[PDB]
């Protein structure tokens, strides 16, 4: 029914109810829920606690940055050293008992559960959060296709009997061997890409120590984790559009149109809401009026202009035109540079230079007379041209030079000619030329002023001349 | 260097391949430096360096370095000039559709997916899903799926289907579609349908589905995956004065294309909910459709200064357009203007040209003798020279310009006669001096007109500029073939004063003994110049045959003519001479000079006459005063004897004796009346004097008066124009169209009052913008005209036919409109001519009709003859020699190579400015209508009969009883329906009423055969034919306008032409324009070249197909030779308009008009232009297949055939 994507837009967003307190403070809770389950998630990794003991082992020795390491201690280096002292004594608590005890004895499972809760007790960085993240990602990620590999190779029952404890594991191959069904010829030829595909599961499996089952519940665990705290974001964001849209209507016709500064506005309120804290107790709109904003301004800064200012010239622009409006409205005339240059702490000629580089190119269409048939684009010449009588000129002169050389003995104007580069590509100091048959350098330069003390000569100068 | 141009649609492969690098950043230059950004939209390392053989760097500068990337930038050091031709390319985050391929009605995409554009828009807009992979499921393709519906069936069948939404959905369904089994099931349905609509629809997306794949182009390019991007030069970002800078909104529409490309790709990265990935999508749409085309979507982007944007589309397309602005038109150099002056002294082939003018002209013609001679070592040297404006300069170049001929023009350019090469005569001043003969062909009065002049640079220009282009070979009207270097205005008027008759005057009744005699009569002041006298004149006499025979005797005549007798050339009578002479006899004395003596001859006359009636007109010192505008006694009386009976009458209708309608109509004829009869008394009064003889008795003599003479003469005036000078202004129209009842009764001599000046102060307005808007309306249709006829070329000499058209002097009452020789000259026979009641033949086939045969054809009274014509040509393209005739321009046979249809147009639309039952014979009586005829045999009489005093055969006595101009020549060439048009007899049966059904009637006619066909008539339609009677094909049902598509499809081809010919004629006619016929059959000619394939035959031709007439005569050739099935045809009759956008070249038409559709069309079918046509090698820059470069042409299918 309409043409206008602004007016489909304003329809989509205006079929999701607003938010009120309480609903701020449940998907902030259920954001915080999934994040803690995949913090909860990473932490039963063998290689995730060393990574974060050897990273304060280098930060508290003065040699790292404190706040890449952490970022917030959860309560429900004065606190930070004792709380990793801890945790390196209870890692080598559950390194001590992890197999010693029993992997299924209780002192593991309860080391491991308490590991757990004093894990959650931390809020690290996003950065290495992601690194950890992307890590096991990539292994769950291998493992899949390996499976997916040996399923097509494959191809049934057998192995999604086998597949919970022994899916990897040797007997498998050797059940393989033994079977003798019609079609296990073509399996056992497929049996050595099976059996290089389990030989790189190998070093997999003994890098993390967990087998199948334990990676898959990991992996699992963590896709509930990120899709729960995914879908409470998005509910979050879809609600505060209209946020988006409000805040969006103030900085129009400044070069960049409204979808675009409501797409600008959402993202910012995206990075908002990635980093937004309820416990705290402030509302939400207040801090996301302030990234909204941000992404406003830097996206017109950055986007609004042909030529490209940067934020800083840009936000001199602009405080150059407060204070001249300022001025113009206490004095009553436009402020001279000097006036505004003492008013703003600055020399006469950065005022100027700010002055002349805060303009917007013209179009080439602006109708140019009372008839709008011409244009300023027709009136724009191409400096860049050769002018005919120049290259005739030119021409003349490669003549002239041709025959005024023509008078004069074969090496001599060879050398001439392959010192200054005439017909040819480039040109040669004294020492190749030298190097043709005399490599001394001095008669070069004495062949090449006796070249000139003949060519200035009356008889056979005067047509060069002309050319001066 | 090339043969043809393609165009077609270009994948992604095809664009990378073009593109040089991709475009990331809407960068363009810093802020600082001004130097190109990496990455941007003017990229040095993408586009080229900006300085010649240099990099952004700095480190290879020199031309040693050519060819090589510096390796910390990237820039190839070479020519700037590469950045007007390398191209970029931008990876596009998600598909978008094209516009012209989805906007532009019919949307390709819609009938290629046989489901309706909003449908397509909903899905592009993102508002419906689409079914793709249907699997196993009851879902079609095609279907469109709600989001709570998608969601439903995704939740009752999973991953079984695949539903999209936007341009990846629509190309995941193009990129499916089988072609050859769609294909098969068109034409199976086609075979298997009973609904002509449904046919139409069917065989529409049966052609765009075959053009797809034959041309090998797949459905799925109409999606852009790769948008490329223009180069920088063509849309520059240049400094101007005082560090303001000049962009193109191309850098802004690009700009906005890569922003929101890559804020999706970052909407994509960090994962975002999926309403504000539509939104960008939308956005991302938008923006390159408005890129592509601006305001075609929906509203237009506009810039900062609030006006649109304009694109690529506007680019290409308009009347500002690169097509007509650029490349059909073009500034040139060597050229220059100035206003133009009058030369009485320079003769025929010269032009008085400024001498400074020349010297900028002819500037490096002037270098090469100054250098030649040796009076200029170098180059510099002769440019100082000149700039110093020394003698010698002067000399080299009045010997520069000694036989270089130049071509002056003036705009508008109606003709082919507004630009003529002249020789430059230098002349101190600073205007152009003209020749007087020439300015009625270039429409030229001195009054601050300014002429263009143009220098020709090599021999092939020069030669054709004085042979072709030279005044002296261009005297001769190309649209009618009467002389158009006549005199005019003070040549006539002293040629008129020179010949006049006085009675009783110095020296009358002495004898002379020839014209020698006669001047120094005058120059002594014997005689005066009007004094009758005998004088023996010499007189030679060149027959038909060539024989010159004199005779030598005594004519009584005037001294003024015996002196303008001193000047005629020998080989042509006295009788010419020997009578007062106005513009017509000295257009009739031009005529017969050159009809019987030639072209230099003619000239040298011409320059005479116009020498002696200057002198003489100068000589005459005819002067206008107050006195010379009298005023007759009779319009006092008249104008109150007309207000005394206009009082009469008024009370009359005060009394309730007639109405106020029948007051107001008498009133009116009263008044014109009267302004005829004072008109008539003034007449009557200003035309004759009284004079005493020698014999003392007062004698009756034509009046001296100089405004009678002026009128009389035909230099300027007419009878109008002196009834408003010294008689009655007359009745004058409010500007509605009403006439007011009160006149004006004051001339201009005694002046008008404030109301009578107002109102002729309505009508003049009127006047000023009905010639304004008429203007350009001719404009119009002439530039419509040239372009459905551009392509016709005399290419054969004789095409070896037999057909052609009857023709007789037309005849729209009692007497003759044309006589048989003005249409039957300068054409060329088709059978024999046989003498009536004979059988024998006086004049063979493939003879042309000259004057002589003119008159041998007069004197034996011959009514109809055939001749050949262009339309009946069946030459394969263009048309020949002999069915086009004379050359009117030149009066020999048409050469080969003459762009006919050029100078048809030309000729039609010139005088567009100018536009807006008692037997009377004694003879015998025939019916065919009513046909009276004289005893020699000549139909002197066509009447209307109407469904009488003699019967057939029966002879009749004299006076026995037997009982909106342009606009409708436009119309005409349009082939426009009429509102209320005539209903035609389909076929030859009985006609018999039907059932009367409710709205409208319906009629039934049986054939022959005994079918029975129903026809559906208005039921406000008067009934003529009655039931019972065998109507004929073409007979009249309810009268009416007449279709000209009718007429052609039942009556035949000369039918339609002959009406078109004669409606065209009499509305020309009508304002006395006189124009051949020839070129209204050439326009014909170019309306009827399609035609619909009825009988499908089996050559390769759908039914209902509109074909092209030659390829189908070229086909049903090599079929006869095969002696296998042939094709039948309908032809159809198209507009000029309609005809021009249906040629076969799509260069042609779409600089014409309409280019997005004809440049989608194309692009769609994969179209093919070979460049035969004047408009596309002049868009190339090749010689045009006419005149000239004729022959070259031919010399390329010489090579291309072997
Ligand atoms: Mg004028
Ligand atoms: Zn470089
Ligand atoms: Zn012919």
């Amino acid at each position: 029914r309409t043409t206008d994507p602004v007016r489909m837009y304003m329809r989509e967003m205006g079929t999701v109810e607003l938010l009120t307190r309480e609903g701020e403070i449940d998907i902030a809770k259920r954001i915080e829920d999934g994040i803690n389950q995949v913090q909860s998630a990473i932490a039963e990794y063998p290689g995730t606690i060393p990574y974060i003991l050897e990273q304060f082992d280098r930060v508290q020795a003065e040699e790292l940055r404190l706040t890449d390491l952490i970022s917030g201690f959860v309560d429900p280096p004065e606190l930070a050293r004792e709380k990793f002292n801890e945790l390196r004594g209870k890692f080598q608590n559950l390194q001590l008992a992890v197999n010693e005890f029993g992997r299924d004895s209780h002192q593991a499972s309860e080391a491991s559960d308490l590991v757990l809760d004093i894990f959650r007790e931390f809020r690290l960085t996003p950065k290495q959060f992601d690194h950890l993240v992307e890590t096991l990602r990539t292994s769950m990620d291998r493992v899949r296709t390996q499976e997916r590999l040996v399923m097509k190779a494959v191809v049934k029952k057998s192995f999604i009997a086998l597949f919970t404890g022994n899916e990897s594991n040797e007997e498998w191959l050797d059940k393989v061997l033994a079977s003798d069904k019609p079609y296990v010829a073509k399996v056992r030829e497929q049996e050595e890409e099976i059996r290089r595909s389990i030989q790189k599961l190998q070093m997999i499996e003994q890098e993390t120590s967990l087998s199948v089952e334990r990676i898959k519940d990991i992996s699992h665990r963590m896709s509930i984790g990120e899709a729960k705290a995914r879908r409470a974001k998005k509910e979050m964001v879809e609600a505060n559009l209209r946020l988006v849209i409000s805040i969006a209507k103030k900085y129009t016709n400044r070069g960049l149109q409204f979808l675009d500064l409501i797409q600008e506005g959402n993202i910012g309120l995206m990075k908002a809401v990635d980093k937004f804290e309820y416990r705290r107790g402030y509302k939400f709109s207040t801090y996301a009026t302030w990234w909204i904003r941000q992404a406003i301004t830097r996206s017109i800064a950055d986007q609004a202009r042909t030529i490209r200012i940067p934020v800083h010239m840009i936000e001199t622009i602009n405080k150059l035109n407060r204070i001249s409006r300022q001025m113009l409205q206490e004095m009553g005339r436009e402020p001279l540079p000097e006036e505004l240059a003492e008013r703003m702490q600055m020399p006469e000629d950065k005022i100027r230079k700010v002055l002349k580089i805060a303009k917007e190119p013209i179009s080439m269409e602006t109708p140019i007379g009372d008839d709008e048939d011409s244009h300023l684009g027709d009136f724009i010449e191409d400096t860049t041209l050769e002018l005919p009588l120049d290259s005739a000129t030119a021409t003349s002169l490669k003549a002239a030079t041709r025959d005024v050389l023509a008078g004069l003995t074969p090496r001599e104007a060879k050398v001439l000619r392959m010192r200054f580069g005439i017909d040819m590509n480039t040109d040669h100091t004294l020492e190749e030329v030298g190097k043709q048959f005399d490599v001394t350098r001095e008669r070069i330069r004495q062949i090449e002023a006796k070249a000139l003390r003949k060519l200035r000569h009356p008889s056979r100068s005067e047509v060069l001349r002309s050319f001066l | 260097e090339f043969d043809a141009i393609k165009i077609g649609l270009a994948s992604p492969d095809m664009i990378r391949s073009w593109s040089f690098g991709e475009v990331k950043k809407p960068e363009t230059i810093n802020y600082r430096t001004f130097k190109p950004e990496r990455d941007g939209l003017f990229c040095a390392r993408i586009f080229g360096p900006v300085k010649d053989y240099e990099c952004l760097c700095g480190k290879y500068k020199r031309l040693k370095h050519r060819g090589v990337i510096c390796e910390k930038c990237g820039v190839e050091v070479t020519q700037t000039k590469v950045r007007r031709d390398r191209m970029g390319h931008i990876e596009l985050a998600s598909p978008v559709a094209h516009i012209w391929f989805l906007k532009s009605l019919p949307s390709r995409i819609g009938l290629l997916m046989d489901m309706p554009l909003r449908d397509i828009e909903r899905v592009l807009y993102f508002e419906m899903y689409v079914v793709t992979e249907p699997g196993m499921t009851d879902l079609e393709r095609g279907q469109m799926l709600t989001e709570e519906e998608y969601l439903d069936r995704l939740e009752e069948w999973g991953d079984e289907f695949t539903a999209k939404m936007g341009a990846e959905a629509i190309k995941d369904l193009l990129a499916s579609m089988d072609l050859p089994a769609e294909a098969e099931q068109m034409r199976e349905e086609l075979d298997t349908t009973n609904s002509e609509t449904k046919r139409k629809k069917l065989t529409k997306r049966l052609k765009l589905v075959e053009a797809f794949v034959a041309s090998g182009n797949k459905p799925e390019w109409m999606i852009l995956t790769v948008l490329p991007v223009l180069p920088p030069d063509l849309r520059p970002l240049v400094p101007l004065d005082g560090g303001r800078f000049a962009t193109s909104d191309l850098n802004d529409l690009y700009r906005r294309v890569i922003n929101r490309n890559n804020r999706l790709k970052r909407l994509l990265e960090l994962a975002a909910p999926d309403i504000i990935v539509r939104n960008e999508k939308r956005m991302l749409q938008e923006s390159v459709d408005a890129l592509l085309d601006n305001g075609r979507r929906g509203r237009a982007i506009t810039g900062s200064n609030k006006r649109p944007l304009k694109s690529l589309a506007d680019m290409i397309k308009g009347k500002q357009g690169r097509f007509r602005q650029n490349l059909l038109g073009k500034r040139v150099d060597y050229s220059g203007r100035s206003v133009i002056t009058v030369g009485p002294y320079l003769r025929l082939h010269q032009c008085g040209l400024p001498k400074k003018m020349a010297l900028e002209l002819f500037k490096p013609f002037i270098y090469s003798k100054l250098e030649t001679r040796g009076l200029a070592t170098t180059i510099k040297a002769a440019k100082k020279m000149v700039e110093r404006e020394e003698a010698v300069v002067w000399d080299i170049l009045d010997e520069v310009i000694r036989e270089h001929p130049v071509l002056l023009n003036r705009a508008p350019t109606l003709h082919r006669l507004g630009i003529q090469a002249f020789e430059p005569v230098l002349i101190e001043g600073k205007a152009i001096q003209l020749h007087p003969l020439v300015c009625a062909a270039y429409n030229a009065d001195f009054d601050g007109d300014q002429m263009a002049v143009h220098v020709p640079l090599t021999l092939e220009a020069q030669l054709e500029a004085r042979t072709l282009m030279m005044s002296t070979n261009n005297i001769l009207s190309p649209a009618s073939g009467d002389p158009i270097i006549v005199p005019s205005q003070d040549v006539v008027l002293g040629l008129y004063y020179m010949t006049r008759e006085k009675i009783n005057a110095k020296g009358e009744g002495m004898y002379l003994t020839g014209p020698a005699e006669a001047e120094k009569a005058y120059r002594t002041k014997t005689a005066e110049l009007h004094a009758r006298v005998k004088v023996r004149i010499t007189e030679t006499i060149k027959h038909e045959n060539g024989k010159l025979t004199t005779e030598t005797k005594m004519i009584d005549t005037t001294v003024g003519r015996a002196m303008l007798w001193q000047i005629v050339p020998k080989g042509l009578p006295y009788s010419l001479v020997n009578q007062k002479l106005g513009k017509k006899q000295i257009s009739n004395l031009l005529n017969e000079a050159y009809r019987k003596l030639g072209l230099k001859d003619t000239v040298i006359f011409a320059d005479q006459i116009m020498y002696t009636g200057f002198a003489y007109a100068a000589l005459s010192g005819v002067s206008v005063g107050i006195d010379d505008m009298v005023v007759p006694a009779a319009k006092y009386t008249e104008i109150a004897e007309a207000e005394e009976e206009v009082r009469e009458i008024q009370e009359q209708f005060q009394s309730g004796l007639v109405t106020a309608g029948e007051r107001y109509n008498k009133v009116i004829d009263i008044w014109a009346s009267t302004n005829d009869r004072v008109a008539k008394a003034m007449m009557e009064n200003l035309s004759s004097e009284q004079v005493i003889n020698r014999q003392g008795e007062q004698e009756k003599q034509e009046s001296f008066n100089s405004i009678y003479m002026m009128a009389d003469s035909g230099a300027r005036g007419s009878a109008a124009q002196i009834r408003q000078l010294a008689g009655m202004r007359g009745l004058m129209a409010r500007p509605d169209g009403s006439i007011i009842e009160t006149p004006i009764t004051a001339n201009f001599k005694e002046g008008l009052n404030v109301l009578q000046y107002f109102i002729s102060t309505h009508g003049a307005r009127k006047g000023l913008a009905d010639t304004a808007l008429k203007t350009a309306n001719s404009g119009y249709l002439t530039r419509r005209l040239v372009d459905v006829a551009q392509d016709v070329v005399v290419t054969e000499h004789d095409c070896g036919t037999l057909e052609g058209v009857v023709m007789t002097p037309h005849i729209e009452g009692g007497d003759v409109k044309v006589a048989l020789t003005e249409l039957a000259l300068g054409r060329v026979v088709s059978e024999d001519i046989l003498k009536p009641g004979t059988d024998e033949v006086l004049i063979p086939r493939n003879t042309l009709l000259d004057e002589k045969w003119c008159k041998v054809i007069n004197d034996n009274s011959v009514d109809q003859i055939k001749v050949r014509s262009v339309v009946t040509c069946d030459s394969d393209f263009g048309c020949c020699a002999q069915c086009y005739g004379r050359d009117l321009a030149r009066g020999h046979l048409v050469n080969q190579g003459e762009a006919v249809g050029v100078i048809a147009a030309q000729s039609i639309g010139e005088p567009g400015t100018q536009l807006t039952i008692q037997a009377k014979n004694n003879g015998s009586v025939k019916l065919h209508e009513l046909t009276i005829i004289d005893e020699f045999g000549r139909t002197k009489e066509k009447h209307k009969l109407p469904y009488l005093s003699k019967a057939d055969g029966d002879a009749v006595a004299a006076g026995e009883t037997v009982a909106g101009g342009l606009p409708r020549v436009a119309d005409l060439f349009e082939a426009r329906k009429p509102k209320e048009p005539a209903i035609l007899a389909e076929h030859s049966g009985t006609v018999s009423f039907g059932k009367e059904t409710k709205g409208k009637r319906r009629l039934i006619i049986t054939r022959d055969s005994g079918d029975t066909y129903e026809e559906m008539i208005p039921k406000h339609r008067q009934l003529n034919v009655f039931e019972g009677e065998r109507i004929e094909r073409g007979d009249v049902i309810a009268d009416g306008p007449e279709s000209p598509h009718d007429i052609l499809r039942l009556r035949g081809i000369h039918a339609v032409t002959t009406y078109i010919a004669n409606e065209v004629q009499e509305v020309y006619r009508l304002q006395g324009v006189k124009i051949n016929d020839k070129h209204i059959e050439t326009i014909v000619r170019q309306m009827l070249r399609k035609c619909t394939i009825t009988f499908a035959g089996d050559s390769e031709f759908l039914p209902g197909e509109t074909v092209e007439y030659s390829q189908v005569k070229i086909a049903n050739r090599k079929l006869v030779e095969e002696g296998k099935e042939p094709a039948r045809f309908e032809r159809e009759l198209l507009g000029i308009t309609k005809a021009s956008l249906a040629t076969e070249s799509f260069i042609s038409a779409a600089s014409f008009q309409e280019t997005t559709r004809v440049l989608t069309e194309a692009a769609v079918s994969g179209k093919r232009d070979d460049l035969r046509g004047l408009k596309e090698n002049v868009i190339v820059g090749r010689l045009i297949p006419a005149g000239t470069g004729f022959a070259y042409h031919q010399d390329r299918q010489a090579k291309r055939a072997q």
